[PDB]
């Protein structure tokens, strides 16, 4: 039996695609926490990005004259 | 054929945004008619619509509890 | 009838398409073009026999 | 300015639809449906201010500018229906809306597979080819020296008769074919 | 007060804007009750035809006829030449055809001397 | 080998055996869109296998299997270029379309031409991929006229409103402007190359390259609607939903794109063609997002979305970065063709509404198209790890680090926030809040057509990226050192997009009637652009082809 | 097939099936489904067909063109001899064609044998093909839509009157 | 989708529209209830009532047609003629 | 059709200018020709230039998709402004100010695009340092040549 | 099926099979594969000046 | 139940038109792609060789598909 | 992208310019500095068929990371330490070019302060 049209009030609700939508719903926030959980870096970043006056002039062949 | 309509005696506009809507028109003196026709939209399964970070958040609660199985199934299988 | 639709859509098809390119096409000079495979340090020649030798050794940074 | 049986719009039909399209376009300016409600009456309020004026003269400035108000507050893309002209599934079917002498030219073996539906058919034209001269002299004698004054048509005055120039109003195509 | 509306020529006025629209004298009454009755005499005219069920063809229109008569015939023999045809067919007649002839003429001039000089690219130019 | 380039053919053929079909018809047919699905599935299937075996080795190759002309130095052979392009555009457009004609078995079942709409859409599917695959400039030309007519037939298909045969002319105007540009790179290789093959002109790279990709670039102008020739895909979403969803969003649209991408090692020589498509992307993704914040047609917001997406791709091929570029179409294709569906879903299924001020209450009326509204918006954002992650914060992430118009940079950032804006815009006006569709509800979803097909491009839109991004090898150096205010730039731009717009919909609960601002009046009427030169240039055009063209010379002078 | 020099194919390289993980590709799979599905039942109609060719072997033959006196050994306005030379010239202006054709094969299948190599690996036949252009276009270039052996000897010798000062004008 | 409209339902629909509506007292409204001579409504409270079925069946009525609707049986009958019913 | 129904030359007599009107089916008062210049309009009637977009879509058309009835006269461009092409309906903001707000917007975008071009940015970060000179022999350099020493040394 | 079977329209086929004989002839010799005079630059008597 | 009547032209003239098209094309379609597999099946396509010392071949031996060589030989 | 600022609202003397640079020599400062070691043969990267701009003084590990993406087919997440390795050599590159942007920088630094104390001195 189909769904019966309505008139001025809420309409009749499938079982099925209900527990369906949550569950792609619960996929999609899943999906998020487990790469967000084992990648970190893609959003965050991978990599220090370190300070340029924070290196000494001995590495950088500054003498000073 | 017949499509049986509700009753237009349930319609009413007390506890709806059209109560606030009469009464702060009833303070100039205007008086709403049309919000028992509006009525059906604020009231009965379309009452108590989700915001937008609760419309975002659909699943979020099953999916982080399968979240944190996966998390200490694998955190119980690596050792 | 069950599968007719695999029978007559795709293996007569590639039947057809595998005659085409084994007999008239690949008979005739630099029709189909491949690039060439990626060799890497290590692999093995299959036409020769002849081993890759390997990269330098790495002057390790971790 | 334009319309089938008056050459005018009367000052009440100017104000009646300067009304709606006001509410109209701001129902496209007030999405919601309890603020466009309360902005409804509170419009309401304000078309009801000036109902009572006896002065045309008068109430033609107040009507010429409230059309300057309703102008400088429209919408730029007002809520259309979608079978209203300039909507999106506006006259969207008229691509299947096939006329019916198109069925005439049918070839008789299609015509066969259908027998009860050009059975009928053929006494609905005969229907229309007697009456047709009775509602032509019908017309030449209601309508006045110079032609009609008015588009509207007389309806079928005697019993028996049909309507004048009925055949494409009611043989017309479906709106969803 | 309010920002009036300009019309345009390709964004006319609104009918509500017009002040004409707003005229309730008689000699309107007597222009738009006129202009009615000529609409309904040839509504009438075409519709006597139109469901007509002894006519199976097209029902001329012979606005439509003398459009196109209009369109196609009339332009030759109402020709006057003055100084405005003259001009006109002057100007759009053979303006842009000495344009593009110097244009083309000047780019040619310009390839050619760059080739006999050397100078143009013509390494992988075979196919011409 | 004997497996790659016969299961390429035999895609290809497979495509045009419906056709074939259809053409040599006496009975009505035993469900003739289930059988066009169902051969679009195997095609699907049988072009995994060159992708899969791509994947393991690198193999590329050329199939000029049919001698077909010799212009006295120019050998025009049908020749298919199978590299990493084709193997990853022909999956991912099987794949959307066999969702697309799923999802069409549903929508289109009320219209008694569905054969012929099914066989229109297998025709544009082969013209495209044709255009994908193809090796000279002459068949990529025959992919792309074919494209461009089947876009005219798919728009005007309900051919007796005068809108869509009026938008159908619209878009073909456009895109023969975008062709006078292609017409001129062929001219200028056929000249200076002596070639229309791709290898002659790569393995020549000529240095003097200004004018080809001049003419490239008003290619794609005309056919990806960059600024100046755009407006014909708002125009366009007068046709049906499918139409929108496959051609007009995801799949012939990226075709100057993938013009541009195709030609990158011209692109990658030339500084000043990667500056003028970083400023032509820049202006395009600026002007369409902006457009779309002020619209209440849902498919004019959608076709907004992926011309503003296009706009990027521009952009990011304007860094000097092509395979992000097509990693952003393949990607993009699954979330666009989704939030078509689901919004023609809404549209369906509330009796042809398409104005977002008349929708609402459908958070739990439709759960599902809910569900794959706000995954398919996500996706479009840049929500962490969706498949639109996987691309378009890379975008970001070497439109930042790069020797970049830094006035680009910036609208590309404002495009970026305006994203979010619109796609919360279309959730809080069409799912959230209470109803204001009319009273007699006929709300449904559940016919397995549509809900398979938007699960299959769900799973995509959730996964693809991934998936794709770990199976695609490195073309290029991916940038992965910088700042960590410039590592969180996309994301931060985003939610303030999100929190901006969340503060826009909560002030219009408010009772209050405000007169209209002027950025409103720009935004609304879109830019003023679509209502004077549709307006003037035609005016100027046909009175002068009636006046002194007809008229004055062609009758009286002359 | 063809001819290997005109045609030349250096030779190729494959690496060997090195399997490191312990998943089995389709790729093997789908390989030996091919190869008994698709290549045998082919196999056997090929050399049905070609049994069948072997029952009835006939030949064609390439035809040739002995050289007759070109354009220069012609007397003025003598048909007879000058249109031997131009429908001899005709044939040598369309083999130059094909000539050209080759070349652009060699160059476009070197680019895509080659792959991103292509720059470093196909410097021989981009130099070839730049030596075959410039005669091509040396001998075949500007002469126009009604060419003929005329307008090709009086650019020869334009180009020789030029090639002869620039002589002269060195020393 | 697309249900067909029957009399009984426009009927029903139109007269239910008109029971929500807080000048027309239920009582007294019937099928042939004119809204100025009858029911006792103002020429904008006639505006509103066929912008409310505009409103209730999801088309538009021009206004030529809107200024002359007076009944609930001409609103019946008016979308009769434009939906088609009773084939 | 017949003659006395076709166009003919200009109306100069006022008596003219009655016939011509009751030819072309109008009052006498709204019939204006084109003005006699010699440009070959002849006695065609001047309509306003209304773009057939413009007219009431709700009324009886005879030609519905055109919004034109049977034996009114078309003005002189009814090929120009069907509703397929040119309009000149009204619109909500001045066709002047959109000019202005058009220009403005499109020019100010191509200064400010020439403004970031003028002035890049990038990455505090020394040129991008590839080995065996500055690959020689990868970017196409001929194997008997050899070219400078490009050298990069350890930072 | 009479113009697919034409044989060799305006000798195209012949012209590329000749050409893969001329080719192979100066390869092979180490000549040049194309000179840039068609005809023989000793049999021909330029103006003097 | 209430199927309603969908008025449309007469597709007979097309259909009939089309049913003809494709019966007289095939007519001699299908024989003709009958014969010519024949003829590359059983007759097959010519080899090249070498002019042998004193045969001077035909002007239709100068070509591989029987069928040119049918018409290099019979009309040209 | 605070040296955008230093570039266009201060001075471009003391900052120095992206599109030529280094202006000092690199023998400057550096009592004998050593080369940087190309790992992977020009023969072996030629072979392995590498892009151009990938070609750089680390194409060895994105070799070793090719080779095992090739051998690791289908499964296509068991190579994550190779390109790890990459990625992170890669980064040690821009580090390293971020070395020699700061060292132009402290040059320029050294010869506007140079000039400086000559105008004050002289
Ligand atoms: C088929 C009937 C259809 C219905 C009838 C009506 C048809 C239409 C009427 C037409 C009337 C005539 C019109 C004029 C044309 C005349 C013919 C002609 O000029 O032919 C030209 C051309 C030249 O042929 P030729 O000069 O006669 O011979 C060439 C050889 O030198 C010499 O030949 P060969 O000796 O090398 O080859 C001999 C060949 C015979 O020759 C022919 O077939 C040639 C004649 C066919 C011509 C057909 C033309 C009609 C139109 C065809 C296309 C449309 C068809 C309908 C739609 C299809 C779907 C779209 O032998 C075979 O076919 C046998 C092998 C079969 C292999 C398949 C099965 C193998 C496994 C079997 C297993 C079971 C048994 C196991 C046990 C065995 C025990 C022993 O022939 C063709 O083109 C043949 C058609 C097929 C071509 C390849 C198709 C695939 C290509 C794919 C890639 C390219 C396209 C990419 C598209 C991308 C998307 C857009
Ligand atoms: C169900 C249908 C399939 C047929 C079933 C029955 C037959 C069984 C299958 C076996 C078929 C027979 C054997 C294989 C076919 C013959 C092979 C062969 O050598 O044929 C000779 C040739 C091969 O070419 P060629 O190189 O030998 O010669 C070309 C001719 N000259 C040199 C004179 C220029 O022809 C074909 O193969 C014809 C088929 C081509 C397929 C593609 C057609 C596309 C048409 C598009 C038109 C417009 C093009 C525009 C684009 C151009 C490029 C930009
Ligand atoms: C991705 C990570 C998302 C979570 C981190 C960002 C949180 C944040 O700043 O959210 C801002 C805002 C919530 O704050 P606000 O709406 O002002 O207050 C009412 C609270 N329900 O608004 C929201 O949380 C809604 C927007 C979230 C965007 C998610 C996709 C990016
Ligand atoms: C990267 C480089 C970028 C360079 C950018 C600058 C160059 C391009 C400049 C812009 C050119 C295109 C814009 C102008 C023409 C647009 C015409 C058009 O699209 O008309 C559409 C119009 C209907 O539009 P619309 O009003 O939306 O209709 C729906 C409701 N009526 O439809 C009609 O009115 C129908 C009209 C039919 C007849 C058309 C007549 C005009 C033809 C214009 C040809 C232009 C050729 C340009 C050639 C350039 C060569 C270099
Ligand atoms: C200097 O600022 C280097 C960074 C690149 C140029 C400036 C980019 C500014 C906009 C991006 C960051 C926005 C953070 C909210």
């Amino acid at each position: 039996a189909h769904i019966e049209p309505r008139y001025r009030q809420f309409p009749q609700l499938t079982r099925s695609q209900v527990i369906q939508a949550e569950f792609f719903s619960a996929t999609m926030w899943f999906w998020i926490l487990w790469r967000f959980w084992h990648d970190s870096d893609a959003v965050l970043g991978h990599f220090p990005y370190p300070d340029p006056s924070q290196w000494t002039d001995e590495e950088l062949g500054i003498p000073p004259d | 054929s017949k499509m049986e309509l509700p009753d237009y005696k349930q319609w009413k506009i007390e506890g709806t945004p059209l109560e606030t809507v009469q009464e702060k028109l009833a303070a100039r003196g205007l008086r709403d008619p049309w919000g028992r026709n509006e009525a059906w939209r604020y009231m009965g399964g379309f009452a108590n619509n989700v915001s937008f970070v609760g419309a975002l958040l659909k699943g979020f609660k099953w999916g982080f509890a399968a979240f944190v199985v996966a998390v200490g199934a694998e955190y119980y299988l690596e050792s | 009838r069950h599968s007719i639709f695999a029978f007559t859509h795709v293996l007569i098809p590639v039947w057809i398409i595998h005659y085409y390119l084994k007999y008239h096409v690949t008979t005739k000079p630099y029709t189909i073009v491949e690039k060439k495979p990626r060799i890497f340090p290590g692999d093995t020649i299959l036409e020769t026999g002849e081993v890759i030798p390997p990269m330098k050794e790495f002057p390790d940074q971790h | 300015a334009f319309l089938p049986s008056a050459a005018y719009l009367t000052h009440q039909q100017k104000v009646l639809q300067l009304y709606k399209r006001a509410l109209r376009h701001l129902e496209s300016r007030c999405v919601h449906r309890d603020k466009y409600r309360y902005f409804a009456c509170l419009l309401r309020a304000r078309f009801d201010e000036h109902k009572n004026e006896k002065d045309m003269v008068k109430a033609t400035q107040l009507l010429r500018e409230a059309e300057k108000e309703f102008w400088h507050g429209q919408h730029p893309q007002p809520y259309i229906f979608p079978e209203s002209p300039g909507g999106t599934s506006y006259e969207r079917y008229e691509c299947y809306k096939v006329p019916e002498w198109c069925l005439d030219d049918w070839h008789p073996s299609e015509k066969a597979m259908y027998p009860d539906y050009f059975a009928k058919r053929e006494q609905w034209k005969k229907l229309r080819r007697e009456s047709w001269e009775r509602e032509v002299k019908q017309l030449q004698e209601e309508t006045p020296v110079g032609g009609p004054r008015t588009e509207a048509l007389p309806p079928a005055r005697k019993q028996g008769d049909l309507p004048p120039l009925w055949w494409h109003i009611v043989t017309r195509p479906r709106e969803r074919p | 007060s309010f920002p009036k509306y300009e019309p345009s020529r390709l964004a006319s006025l609104p009918t509500t804007l017009d002040p004409a629209e707003y005229d309730i004298s008689s000699e309107t009454r007597k222009a738009q009750a006129e202009r009615l009755a000529i609409r309904s005499r040839l509504k009438r005219e075409y519709q006597l035809q139109y469901n007509d069920p002894s006519r199976r063809g097209v029902v001329e229109d012979p606005a439509l006829i003398r459009w196109t008569c209009a369109r196609s015939a009339n332009v030759y023999p109402n020709f006057r030449p003055n100084t405005k045809t003259s001009l006109l067919g002057a100007l759009f007649g053979i303006g842009p055809l000495i344009f593009w002839y110097y244009v083309f003429k000047t780019d040619r001039d310009r390839k050619e001397k760059l080739i006999q000089e050397g100078k143009l690219d013509r390494t992988f130019n075979i196919s011409y | 080998m004997n497996l790659f380039s016969s299961l390429t053919l035999v895609t290809l053929i497979l495509l045009t055996m419906p056709i074939a079909a259809i053409n040599f018809n006496t009975h009505k047919f035993t469900n003739y869109p289930l059988y066009v699905k169902t051969t679009i599935s195997c095609a699907f299937i049988t072009s995994m296998i060159p992708t899969m075996m791509f994947i393991h080795t690198g193999q590329e190759m050329i199939i000029s299997n049919w001698h077909w002309l010799t212009i006295q130095t120019l050998k025009l052979s049908l020749s298919f270029k199978m590299d990493f392009f084709s193997m990853m555009f022909v999956p991912v457009a099987l794949f959307v379309t066999w969702s697309i004609m799923e999802f069409s078995m549903w929508y289109m079942h009320s219209d008694p031409n569905i054969n012929q709409f099914f066989k229109y859409l297998l025709l544009f599917l082969i013209t495209m991929l044709i255009l994908v695959t193809a090796n000279n400039l002459f068949q990529l030309f025959i992919g792309w006229e074919g494209v461009g007519i089947m876009s005219f037939l798919l728009i005007g298909w309900w051919y007796g409103r005068t809108d869509a045969n009026t938008a159908a002319l619209q878009a073909i105007l456009y895109n023969r402007i975008g062709d006078i540009g292609f017409i001129l790179a062929m001219a200028w290789f056929l000249i200076n190359l002596n070639t229309w093959d791709l290898q002659q002109i790569f393995m020549l790279n000529p240095n003097d390259s200004n004018l080809p990709l001049m003419g490239l670039i008003l290619a794609a102008t005309g056919k990806s609607a960059q600024f100046g020739l755009h407006p014909w895909l708002p125009s366009a979403m007068e046709g049906p939903t499918p139409v929108s969803a496959l051609l007009h969003s995801s799949t012939m649209v990226v075709a100057g794109i993938f013009l541009l991408i195709r030609f990158y090692p011209l692109t990658e020589n030339n500084k000043f063609g990667q500056s003028i498509m970083l400023c032509l992307g820049a202006m395009t993704t600026l002007f369409t997002a902006m457009c779309a914040l002020t619209q209440n047609d849902i498919k004019k917001i959608i076709a907004f979305s992926t011309s503003s997406q296009l706009g990027l791709m521009m952009v990011t091929i304007g860094i000097n970065q092509p395979h992000l570029a097509f990693l952003h179409i393949c990607t993009h294709a699954f979330f666009k063709a989704m939030l078509f569906m689901c919004s023609g879903s809404i549209i369906h299924s509330l009796n042809d509404e398409q104005d977002i001020r008349k929708m609402g209450g459908l958070f739990k009326a439709m759960p599902f198209t809910t569900t794959a509204l706000i995954i398919g918006s996500l996706a479009l954002t840049g929500m962490p790890f969706l498949t639109g992650f996987y691309s378009k914060d890379l975008i970001i992430e070497s439109a930042n680090t790069s020797y970049t118009n830094a006035w680009a940079l910036l609208m590309t950032l404002v495009a970026t926030s305006f994203t979010a804006i619109y796609s919360t815009r279309i959730i809080f006006f069409a799912l959230l809040g209470q109803p204001r569709f009319p009273t007699l509800i006929n709300i449904n979803e559940n016919n397995p057509f549509l809900i398979n097909s938007i699960k299959r491009l769900l799973i995509g839109s959730l996964f693809a990226g991934f998936i794709i991004s770990n199976n695609i090898p490195p073309m290029t150096i991916p940038q992965m050192t910088m700042p960590h205010y410039l590592k969180m730039t996309a994301l931060t731009v985003t939610i303030l997009g999100f929190i901006l717009a969340l503060e826009i919909s909560n002030t219009t609960h408010y009772l209050k009637f405000n007169y209209p601002s002027n950025t409103f009046k720009f935004s609304n009427l879109l830019g003023y652009y679509p209502t004077i030169m549709h307006r003037l240039t035609p005016y100027m055009n046909l009175t002068m082809s009636q006046k002194s063209a007809s008229s004055l010379l062609d009758l009286i002078w002359l | 097939s063809w001819d290997k020099d005109v045609y030349p194919e250096p030779p190729r390289r494959t690496p060997a099936p090195s399997p490191q993980t312990s998943l089995p590709n389709p790729i093997t799979y789908l390989t030996k489904a091919f190869d008994l599905l698709v290549d045998r039942p082919v196999t056997l109609v090929r050399e049905f067909i070609e049994r069948q060719h072997a029952k009835n072997k006939y030949y064609y033959y390439h035809r040739e063109f002995r050289r007759v006196p070109d354009i220069t050994e012609c007397h003025e306005k003598d048909v007879l001899c000058m249109f031997e030379a131009e429908m001899q010239w005709k044939r040598d202006y369309k083999v130059d064609q094909e000539i050209v054709n080759i070349i652009q094969e060699r160059l476009k299948a070197c680019q895509q044998r080659e792959g991103e190599s292509h720059r470093q690996n196909c410097a021989k036949e981009l130099q070839q093909f730049t030596q075959v252009v410039k005669a091509y276009q040396d001998r075949y270039h500007d002469l126009g839509a009604h060419y003929s052996a005329r307008k090709c000897l009086a650019k020869q010798k334009q180009r020789m009157l030029a090639e002869r000062k620039a002589t002269k004008e060195a020393a | 989708d697309a249900p067909p409209l029957t009399l009984e339902g426009i009927k029903d629909r139109v007269l239910y529209v008109l029971k929500l509506y807080d000048k027309i007292d239920p009582e007294k409204l019937s099928v042939n209830s004119h809204f100025m001579k009858d029911l006792g409504l103002d020429s904008l409270d006639q505006v509103e009532i066929i912008m409310a079925m505009e409103d209730e069946f999801g088309f538009e009525i021009p206004d030529i047609d809107a200024e002359k609707l007076m009944c609930p049986q001409e609103i019946v009958d008016y979308i009769a003629d434009k939906k088609d019913v009773y084939e | 059709i017949t003659k006395d129904m076709l166009p003919g030359p200009y109306p100069k007599t006022p008596e003219e200018r009655a016939a011509a009107a009751k030819k072309y089916n109008m009052r006498v008062e709204d019939y204006e020709p084109y003005p006699d210049d010699g440009m070959g309009y002849g006695d065609y009637p001047k309509l306003p230039d209304r773009s057939q977009q413009e007219r009431d879509p709700w009324y009886d058309w005879d030609h519905p998709d055109l919004r034109l009835n049977w034996g009114e006269p078309m003005h002189w461009d009814l090929d120009m402004y069907i509703r397929n092409r040119v309009d000149t309906s009204p619109t909500p903001v001045n066709w002047n100010l959109m000019c202005k707000h058009l220009f403005g917007f499109v020019a100010f975008m191509l200064f400010m695009f020439w403004v970031g071009e003028t002035y890049p940015t990038y990455q505090p970060v020394g040129p991008k340092q590839y080995p065996y000179n500055n690959l020689y022999l990868e970017r196409g350099g001929d194997p008997n040549k050899e070219p400078e020493p490009v050298v990069h040394y350890e930072i | 099926t009479f113009v697919a079977y034409l044989p060799d329209y305006r000798m195209q086929e012949w012209a590329r099979r000749e050409a893969e004989r001329l080719v192979k002839y100066r390869e092979a010799h180490g000549l040049p594969l194309m000179e840039s005079n068609c005809f023989d630059p000793s049999k021909i008597q330029l103006p003097e000046d | 139940g209430k199927r309603l009547f969908i008025i449309k032209p007469s597709g007979f003239y097309d259909k009939r038109f089309l049913k003809l098209l494709r019966f007289y094309i095939l007519l001699t379609g299908i024989p003709v792609v009958i014969g010519i597999t024949l003829i590359n099946v059983f007759i097959g396509e010519a080899e090249l060789a070498e002019i042998p010392e004193g045969y001077v071949p035909e002007h239709w031996e100068y070509f591989k598909h029987p069928i040119s060589r049918w018409i290099a030989r019979t009309f040209f | 992208g605070a040296h955008l600022a230093r570039r266009y609202l201060g001075d471009a003397s003391v900052e120095p310019e992206p599109l030529r640079m280094p202006t000092f020599p690199p023998d400057y400062g550096f009592p004998e500095r050593k080369e940087r070691e190309m790992v992977a043969t020009q023969q072996e990267m030629n072979d392995a068929q590498l892009v151009l701009q990938q070609r750089d003084y680390c194409a060895h590990y994105l070799i070793r990371f090719l080779k095992c993406k090739r051998d690791s087919f289908p499964n296509f997440l068991a190579c994550k330490h190779e390109q790890h390795d990459w990625d992170y050599c890669e980064h040690l590159d821009y580090v390293k070019r971020m070395k020699e942007f700061e060292r132009e920088r402290r040059l320029l630094q050294r010869k506007k302060r140079r000039e400086q104390r000559e105008a004050d001195m002289a």
